[PDB]
């Protein structure tokens, strides 16, 4: 099988399967990671050493 | 005689290795056997002073 | 500017609760009439520092 | 620092 | 040019 | 006059330097002596 | 070059 | 063309700002710092490896051990006949003080010291005595225990 | 006694 | 006048970024035979 | 006067490290063979 | 230079 | 003793 | 160098 | 603090 | 830094 | 060509 | 040109 | 100790 | 006489290989055989200037 | 000097 | 009962 | 505190 | 910047 171009797509019986167990999982969308910015300074504040 | 080396020296205690193999350490004021009292412990020069004039040094071959 | 513990980028672990304000450790002073007790207003004469 | 190192 | 003990001594000026 | 008002100043300096070092003295004391009271138990080991 | 090493260890050795 | 001349003049003073000469003599200073740092004021302790007899009558003194900050004192158990006396068990008298450890089997405990001079005691109850044997650790002395032979007045399991 | 490295020509 | 010390600017990005590159080593690979 | 009082912060802020490097004694470590 | 007990006491100049 | 590196002639 | 610390010795001697 | 430390 | 290098 | 090469080598040379 | 001791050593003007 | 790509004619 | 070649030199110590296949390393002051007393130690220059006026170097088919 | 007690006795001037 | 590391000669 | 201890 | 090259 060749189904949609430029896409997830499946090539197979299997792949669908594939392609179905991920998309309950919800892996399509993962979470949101930190920002540059904002968790920067929370780091360079955290792991500074207290103090000096 | 018998003639010393420094086996190894800090500001303090100064171990040293003679031509017999035997081995000692010192302070400030100790007695070497024929080198009479040490006067002093140049720990950074490896240098030990004593009172009869002659001065003790890390040998040639292992400094 | 020497005198406020804000401005000392020093880290300093020194004396927190002798401290005159959180502005300044030492206090500038005040005004003081010539006999000794602080001079509030001016129509009492002020004359030195305290 | 001595000047004999 | 310094030594270990961390006092400084200098040469003037010399050529080769 | 300036002179004076300075002096002044300095002679009720020669107060507070004694209680300064008095609350430094206290912060060493009591951490002294507690260090001091701490007492650790002795430990037993029993052989195999 | 070594003039001036030359030099500055002399000057080293002779200020202690 | 010269402005590309005292430019890069500068850089060279801004980037790398430590100049050849400047790095060492850092480093000079670095070392004699940490030497002063590490240096022990004072003589250190004489470093011996002594032998005592350790008596237990009643009335006899117990036996003292001179240790240091962080260095290891081994006390090795000898009957009269000087044949190894294995250990039952020990107890540190302020541990807080001291760190002894030992195999298990074997009869030799290991000790260093924790806080400088405030000395200490230890009971050590070994294999075939009814009486333990009580040992006083001194740390901070002029010399140092690195070794001892105590020879205990009793006999071991080994003759 | 000496520490010869707080030590000076 | 404002010309060197923009000069120094750039040219120290520059170099920044030539002293890094030359900072880099790259780790042999080891390949066994089959 | 006040250069006296900014030396003696930073030979303090230099003494408290030195001290606390001092406490420290680390404890022996023990490898029993196989 | 400082002993050990605390008090300075120093030398005052010698060269070699 | 020399740190020739910080030399110059 | 060990001048300078002879003296040094001595003056701590002499002053306890 | 004594001198014949 | 020397001109016999 | 090569005559700044070498007058640029002979003039470090000469110069320490 | 700029040499190894650091210091830059050039030559007038050499053509060929 | 010549680079000749600092070369100039 | 017999002809060493330096094997390796930093600030301080100097490592020789000589024609009998010797190795040795040497300081600042160091007693070598036939040239006498080490001077000095020229690490960037691979040099080593003894006290019998002989230039000690690289050699020249390991340089 | 300073006693067990609490009460503070000190030895006025000496030299050794 | 002399404490002498309180000392002062 | 007595001067007998 | 040759013009030997």
């Amino acid at each position: 099988q060749s189904g949609q171009d430029s896409g997830l797509t499946a090539k197979s019986q299997a792949q669908q399967a594939l392609n179905f167990i991920r998309y309950a999982s919800a892996q399509v969308t993962p979470p949101s990671l930190p920002k540059l910015s904002a968790y920067s300074e929370l780091w360079n504040q955290a792991t500074a050493k207290p103090n000096s | 005689r018998i003639i010393y080396y420094i086996q190894a020296v800090i500001p303090g205690r100064a171990w040293l290795i003679g031509s017999n193999g035997s081995t000692l350490t010192v302070r400030e004021g100790s007695k070497i056997p024929g080198y009479g009292m040490v006067k002093l412990i140049d720990s950074l020069q490896g240098r030990i002073l004593t009172s009869s004039g002659q001065v003790i040094k890390f040998s040639q071959e292992d400094s | 500017v020497n005198n406020d513990p804000a401005f000392s980028t020093t880290t300093s672990t020194g004396n927190s609760k002798n401290d005159f304000s959180a502005i300044a450790k030492q206090q500038f002073g005040v005004p003081y009439k010539s006999s000794g007790e602080v001079c509030t207003e001016y129509q009492q004469v002020c004359q030195t520092w305290g | 620092p001595f000047g004999a190192d | 040019r310094v030594s270990i003990g961390g006092t400084v001594y200098t040469a003037k000026k010399y050529d080769d | 006059i300036l002179q004076k008002q300075n002096e002044q100043l300095a002679e009720q300096k020669y107060q507070q330097e004694i209680q300064q070092r008095t609350s430094d003295m206290l912060t060493a004391a009591t951490q002294l002596v507690q260090d001091w009271k701490q007492v650790e138990t002795q430990v037993y080991t029993e052989g195999t | 070059c070594t003039d001036a090493a030359l030099a500055a260890l002399e000057y080293h050795k002779s200020n202690a | 063309e010269v402005i590309d001349k005292k430019a890069f003049k500068d850089m060279t003073r801004n980037l790398y700002p430590l100049n050849p000469e400047q790095v060492v003599k850092l480093k000079q200073i670095y070392e004699t710092s940490e030497y002063a740092k590490a240096a022990t004021p004072g003589t250190p302790p004489k470093p011996t490896a002594t032998s005592q007899f350790v008596n237990l009558s009643p009335g006899s003194t117990p036996p003292v051990i001179r240790l240091s900050q962080g260095f290891v004192s081994s006390l090795v158990f000898l009957d009269s006949t000087g044949a190894p006396w294995p250990i039952a068990a020990y107890d540190l008298g302020d541990p807080s003080s001291f760190n002894i450890q030992w195999d298990k089997t074997s009869n030799t405990l290991m000790i260093q010291a924790t806080k400088l001079y405030n000395y200490g005691n230890l009971a050590v109850r070994l294999r075939g005595l009814n009486t333990p044997v009580m040992l006083t650790l001194i740390p901070g002395q002029k010399a140092v225990d690195y070794r001892v032979d105590l020879r205990v007045q009793g006999y071991g399991p080994n003759a | 006694c000496v520490s010869m490295i707080g030590g000076s020509r």
